[PDB]
């Protein structure tokens, strides 16, 4: 038994924990959200095929680590899904070959939230995986730890439904244009879904947003947004009806709109958070 | 937040 990961890197089998990094695409799925395929990632091959077959297994205690410790899921191990953490051992992968064969892993996590996302960095620990290695003809049998680590940030989501972006910036046209906002959702199965928006308001209304630029910033104004030509407030349910596989816009338009006071010159900045609701 | 809109903007 014998592995490497994606990119040619060769993982040390047995001794201690290997610290194994691995590209993760996560999508949400009906019933369940991908973290990760490890079937891409990682590969193995047995280097005496014809006197010797390799099993391997997944132990008991293998789970998420770093900020997914705190969720649950299942892993799809080998065409079959299990619980995750892992109560109990899932039968084995045969590795009879000297070609590299994926090692057929996928981590899943429960869907809890309606479109949440947690942010995951490059080189931050995600599962904790214990495997158990044995073999046709003699009694070795021997567990070793690999932990799973992200090669590159993404946003795991955590909810039945995805946003097209986390981090979305636009750009308005001098004073007193108005730009639509780049914002589409969509479901792995139907949600009635809404939304609100949060963040710093300057007015009572709650309908207009402050004005958070540093330098030579303007006076007299700041950031709203509208909906149909129907001004949208913070802390206020936008429905969206059913929501599906197809993408949703938001709908939203970024516009100006006046505080009091003289509107002088200068730069204009506002951030607004969007988050979504079952309905 | 899900999602966090970065508005920028200037007066002439």
């Amino acid at each position: 038994f014998a592995c490497k990961t994606a990119n040619g890197t060769a993982i040390p089998i047995g001794g201690g924990s290997a610290n194994v990094y691995v590209n993760l695409a996560p999508v949400v799925n009906v019933g369940q959200n991908l973290v990760v395929d490890l079937s891409t990632q990682i590969f193995c091959h047995n280097d005496y095929p014809e006197t010797i077959t390799d099993y391997v297994t997944l132990q008991r205690g293998s789970a998420y680590g770093g900020v997914l410790s705190n969720f649950s899921g299942t892993v799809k191990y080998s065409g079959s899904s299990y619980p995750f953490p892992t109560t109990s051992e899932t039968p084995r992968v045969v590795y009879n070959s000297r070609t590299d064969k994926p090692w057929p892993v996928a981590l899943y996590l429960t869907p809890v939230s309606s479109a949440g996302g947690v942010a995951i960095k490059a080189g931050s620990l995600i599962a904790v995986l214990i495997l158990r290695q044995t073999n046709n003809y003699n009694s070795d049998d021997f567990q070793f730890v690999w932990n799973i680590y992200a090669n590159n940030d993404v946003v795991v989501p955590t909810g039945g439904c995805d946003v097209s972006a986390r981090d979305v910036t636009v750009t308005l046209p001098d004073y007193p244009g108005s730009v639509p906002i780049p914002l589409t959702v969509y479901c792995a199965k139907s949600q009635n879904l809404g939304y609100y928006l949060s963040g710093t308001t300057a007015d009572a209304g709650n309908s207009i947003f402050t004005n958070t630029a540093s330098f030579s910033p303007a006076q007299g104004v700041g950031v709203q947004l509208t909906r149909n030509g129907t001004i949208i407030p913070a802390n206020n349910t936008v429905s969206l009806g059913a929501v599906g596989t197809s993408a949703v816009s938001l709908g939203l338009t970024a516009n100006y709109a006046r505080t009091g006071g003289q509107v002088t010159a200068g730069n204009v900045q506002s951030i607004i958070g969007v988050t979504f609701v079952y309905q | 937040a899900d999602v966090t809109i970065t508005v920028n903007g200037k007066v002439v």
